[PDB]
């Protein structure tokens, strides 16, 4: 199981950006996504979550509105975009697969990871 | 068994309604399933509450008429009754499609002093002054207010279209009023005399006053009262399997409990916020339940979930996951005789429903839980508790054969009784089930052959020929079985020699 | 918001030893909480779900324990490739935050 | 919950009684056993149906009367109603005993075209020709027939003492008939034309045309429709216990499950051939369990046997052999709540007996399974289903207080509404349960102090001194519990100052 981001790069603040994230090696139909974001040495935070279905979607309150996450099985990929990037947004970006426990559950939690990309 | 009941008519200030037909969960699951722990929810629909005042006249004129209640002027509140504790002598209201003053007692403007109407304190307290003419009465009777808080009523049940929040004092409730303004008043620094004794109340206050054209009525004003969750914590349950078919999941517990059914979609009161002490309680709830169970049996997944369930029920779910014969049938059977039970008790809900135009003080009694009375106006059933007295203090009159009407008396005894052991004495009928009517109507054409009995007590009243003969106690009448449990004596022929 | 701390950020020890680190919430999750560690150069893996559960892969010498807002991790014994960072992570609600987390070298 | 409903009176057409008093196996077995598969039958009973024509005429006079039907010569019917579509103006009845012939609004013999009566399709067609005068009325109403299949009835509910295989076409049951030769033809070569557009069939057709002295009837004629089996595959068990005590064979099955009992005799009617149909049905059964469950469990013996058990039901069992325990209190106590139950529910029968005769409508509604209409007409009950109309197509009137007669005004809400949306409005009453009385009359003595709620949709419809005020959703009102499940809120007082 593997997982692969892109859209990353060097960007000054004020302005949008989009990157997504691939899934391969597991059912991705079936299973949840969460994203995560690390600041340059810092410690991990998360950012939001989809669900196997996509009807629910929670995100964190530091990036409530100025980020969106959306999914698509069809192509296996994870979509999320956003707006006017601040200086503290400077942070790496990773797509994490929730735990798997029960079809009709989400773990709130994650057990898979992919590369990453970087946004400053 | 219990004391004696006078049961007055009630005032339609609570009405009740059946509980309806109830989907019955037909299938006994044995599909797939999932564990977790529950807890479900319920509108609290909590009703406000405040014992208001209300203020009134009685006018009458002397002709050999057309009576109604008038209001109270603010000012006359404020100063003879708040003050003074009398009343105004002169009152205006339409006589024959025009307006004409009334006179205490066709005498001049006086004022009269408020006095208790009761007798002996059985009820709120209320004030009168005399038991044309004209007379003033104060009552400080109870209230309610829907839940929304837009509109409430009163003892006497005429709704009153305006919000208790009302006021001008702060930002509240204002914009809910049906009445014009000429019709509101608030005063603020209001001492509220009592007229049991005029001692002035402890602090000043502010105090709506409101006057329909029926009467006049007055309580205490706050700004507003939100302390309120929307949902009440209705059961905590062990254990509820999560099933899935239908395309809607069940919510089942032990074969005996009911099941939920849900739209499968999550309910966004929680992640919403608004229901912030809802999810304080089920998470409460659910971590009891966890420690106190499931420490080392299973492991919680995820956070708690959230459905609006078939009939209002707002079920709250928490997945959970085990950390690793003879039962099987049984549960089935179980299973369906609790669905059984369920079509049962629909189909009685149906006999229900003609049993209370038939009698509906026993009815409402038993399905409430106590003696109350209840009276059907219309498709819709009124209730009021009913005022409780020792037997002491009741009596039955030797006989009922009212010399007044011969060959037409009254068909059942005829009861003497008095509220307080002190107060004065009333008189009345006997109903059934030692309800003491306030009324004498049962008159029937009394004819030779007559030989009853009558609740009394804990006994029963023998009566023949319309005539007091003794007392005789529950073990004198021979006890048939109306029931049937889980596992007779009858006999004698008839006079057909007559 | 719950938050959380970690102590201490970094610990000297060697092959052999005894160590545990504990994660204090802010609130009484009660058992709402995940353990995860990362490798240098590499992404983070996890350790513990519910501060009890384990997975595949993880040596037997691992396990979680706590109750109320207190919880800790417990490795019995050391070895060369406990020598990284390990992290707490809550889910009683929402957002989830992190810890302050903690690292391991050689002394 | 549910959309209004119009229920006009039933006609009679189809009767309905009660199950009566059912046996209920007192013992729970426990005594020597025998293991077999077994299926139950009963009598099929499947009546024969057949939307015939009913043709007849309206007579009356325009005396300041003795208005009757009168019946359609076959002559006419074929020619007149028939192929040109119109009807006779002159009718010939007895007037005060005595012969007496009408007209067409007192006017010379014409030919009046047929029209629809309905005014909009929502029941069967029917057609008329005016809505001395006389007038012509053509239904093509419903029929049903006894099992036997010797008499039928129609919608009007008149009992026609002819068969429907009635014809001396070829070799039918022809024999079977109580009126004259006179009163019946059959019209051979029929090809029937239509009323509606007169498009006229597709091919030629033989028709019945029988006529008694009140109307004219008439439906196509075949020889004979014998394909019908004598019973009906009701229930296939699994496994049923074969137990012996009383002289009398008892078949029981799961604890919950109802046991019955035989004569111990082998019933002919499967060894003489003629229920060959349920042989096979039956054969089939037992196949399909023993298939299903038993391949290598049991081993069959024998043939299946047949025997007439206790209620009329008719089993055919399959006796088994096997190949090759806390059980035992629980299926006792399962039974004995089994018994308890058809003991309960024998009691309860004669409940329902009374309820019917207090209000036939839900009662008969509930029962059958939806809402229906209904009259007890003596000690047995007439049924017939209701018509639906929408919400939008009701409307409740402004006021009950009619001012014809003040002091006597209706004592329920007056309705109007319209059966198709195009179509034109009626008006009527509101009844109880959202029905729609088709006529106005629940006038009640009026009086002050009135305030009710009747039901309306899902909702209620609120209304003070005789005039409307507003609605009321459901959760307006609370609710009170009505069944006790397998595992409360009231309040106020009354008004004692008034
Ligand atoms: C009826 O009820 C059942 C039981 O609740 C429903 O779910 C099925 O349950 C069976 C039995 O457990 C499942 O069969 C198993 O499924 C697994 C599929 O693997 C998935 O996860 C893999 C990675 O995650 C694993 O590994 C990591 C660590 O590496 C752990 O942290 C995780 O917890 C997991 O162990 C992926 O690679 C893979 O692609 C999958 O996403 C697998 O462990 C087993 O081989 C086994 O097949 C079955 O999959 C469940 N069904 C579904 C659809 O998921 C069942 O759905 C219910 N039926 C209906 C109709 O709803
Ligand atoms: C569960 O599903 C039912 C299906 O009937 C939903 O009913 C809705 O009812 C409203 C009433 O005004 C209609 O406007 C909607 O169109 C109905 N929806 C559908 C899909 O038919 C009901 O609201 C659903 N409940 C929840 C909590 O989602
Ligand atoms: C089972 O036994 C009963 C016993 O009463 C039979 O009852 C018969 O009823 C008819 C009614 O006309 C009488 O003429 C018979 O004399 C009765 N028979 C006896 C033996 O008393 C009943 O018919 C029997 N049923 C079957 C299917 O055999
Ligand atoms: C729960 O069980 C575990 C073992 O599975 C035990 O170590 C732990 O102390 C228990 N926790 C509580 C809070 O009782
Ligand atoms: C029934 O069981 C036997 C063994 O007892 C097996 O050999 C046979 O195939 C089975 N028959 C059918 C029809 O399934």
């Amino acid at each position: 199981v593997q997982l692969v981001e892109t859209g990353g790069g060097v960007v000054r603040p004020g302005r949008s950006l989009r990157l997504s994230c691939t899934t391969s090696g597991f059912s991705f139909s079936g299973s949840a996504m969460h994203w995560v974001r690390q600041a340059p040495g810092k410690g991990l935070e998360w950012v939001a979550v989809i669900s196997h279905d996509g009807n629910i979607i929670q995100y964190h309150d530091s990036v409530k509105g100025r980020f969106t996450i959306s999914r698509d099985n069809s192509k296996n990929v994870l979509l999320l975009q956003m707006n006017s990037l601040r200086v503290d947004d400077t942070a790496m970006y990773y797509c994490a697969r929730d735990v798997w426990l029960l079809p009709a559950t989400i773990s709130y939690a994650f057990d898979f990871w992919g590369q990453g990309t970087m946004v400053t | 068994d219990a004391n004696f009941y006078v049961c007055p008519p009630p005032t339609g200030a609570t009405v009740v309604q059946f509980e309806q037909p109830r989907r019955c969960p037909t299938r006994p699951e044995g599909q797939n399933y999932t564990e977790g722990i529950a807890v479900v929810f319920k509108e609290n629909i909590a009703p406000y509450k405040f014992k208001a005042t209300m203020y009134y006249k009685d006018v009458t004129v002397s002709q050999v008429i057309f009576e109604d209640r008038a209001p109270v002027p603010f000012e006359e509140v404020i100063d003879k009754i708040n003050a003074k504790g009398v009343c105004r002598s002169t009152a205006k209201y339409v006589r024959n499609n025009l307006e004409t003053t009334a006179f205490h007692r066709d005498d001049h403007e006086t004022d009269m002093e408020l006095k208790p109407a009761n007798a002996c304190t059985r009820t709120s307290r209320g004030w009168h002054t005399t038991d044309t003419t004209v007379n003033c009465i104060v009552e400080e009777v109870d209230a309610r207010s829907v839940y929304p808080y837009d509109e409430f009523v009163l003892a006497t049940g005429d709704f009153v279209y305006m919000s208790p929040f009302y006021g001008y004092r702060e930002g509240s409730h204002t914009e809910h009023t049906s009445y014009a303004a000429d019709r509101f008043k608030q005063v603020d620094g209001f001492y509220a005399r009592d007229l049991t004794t005029k001692a002035r109340a402890t602090a000043p206050t502010t105090r709506n006053l409101l006057t329909t054209p029926k009467f006049t009525v007055a309580w205490d004003w706050v700004p507003k009262r939100p302390s309120v969750c929307t949902m009440t914590k209705w059961q905590e349950v062990d254990e509820m399997l999560r099933s899935e078919y239908g395309g809607s999941f069940r919510f089942s517990s032990d074969a005996i409990s009911t099941t939920f059914t849900t739209n499968l979609t999550e309910y966004p009161l929680s992640r919403v916020d608004l229901g912030d002490c809802i999810g304080k309680d089920a998470r409460d709830a659910m971590d009891r339940i966890f420690a106190r169970r499931y420490n080392a049996t299973h492991i919680k997944v995820g956070q708690p979930q959230y459905y609006l369930a078939n009939g209002g029920f707002l079920i709250a779910y928490q997945p959970l996951l085990s950390n690793t014969h003879i039962q099987r049938p049984v549960n089935d059977m179980l299973g369906r005789v609790a669905i059984a039970w369920c079509e049962e008790q629909n189909h009685e809900l149906t006999l229900w429903n003609e049993a209370r135009k038939l009698n509906p003080n026993a009815i409402a009694s038993v399905t409430v839980g106590r003696r109350v009375s209840a009276r059907m106006l219309g498709d819709v059933m009124a209730v009021s508790t009913c005022v409780p007295v020792a037997a002491d203090n009741v009596i039955v009159q030797n006989s009922m054969r009212i010399s007044s009407r011969p060959g037409a008396c009254y068909s059942r005894p005829l009861v003497s009784f008095r509220y307080c052991d002190q107060g004065p004495l009333v008189e009345g009928q006997l109903g059934e089930n030692n309800e003491l009517r306030l009324t004498r109507d049962a008159i029937e054409p009394c004819t030779v052959g007559h030989r009853r009995y009558f609740t009394f007590g804990g006994g029963y009243v023998y009566f023949e020929e319309y005539a007091y003969s003794h007392q005789l106690s529950r073990a004198d009448i021979t006890t048939v079985s109306t029931f049937i449990d889980l596992n007779h004596e009858i006999k004698d022929s008839g006079l057909l020699d007559y | 918001v719950i938050w959380m701390t970690q102590s201490p950020p970094s610990l000297s020890a060697s092959i052999g030893d005894t160590v545990t680190i504990t994660c204090r919430a802010s609130q009484g999750i009660s058992n709402s909480i995940a353990w995860y560690q990362r490798r240098p150069g590499k992404a983070p893996e996890l350790l513990v779900y519910a501060a009890y559960r384990l997975q595949s892969g993880v040596p037997s010498r691992l396990s979680g324990s706590g109750s109320g807002a207190e919880y800790t991790l417990t490795i019995k014994n050391m070895q060369p490739e406990d020598f990284a960072t390990y992290y707490c992570q809550q889910y009683y609600d929402n957002p989830l935050t992190f810890g302050g987390g903690t690292k391991v070298e050689i002394k």
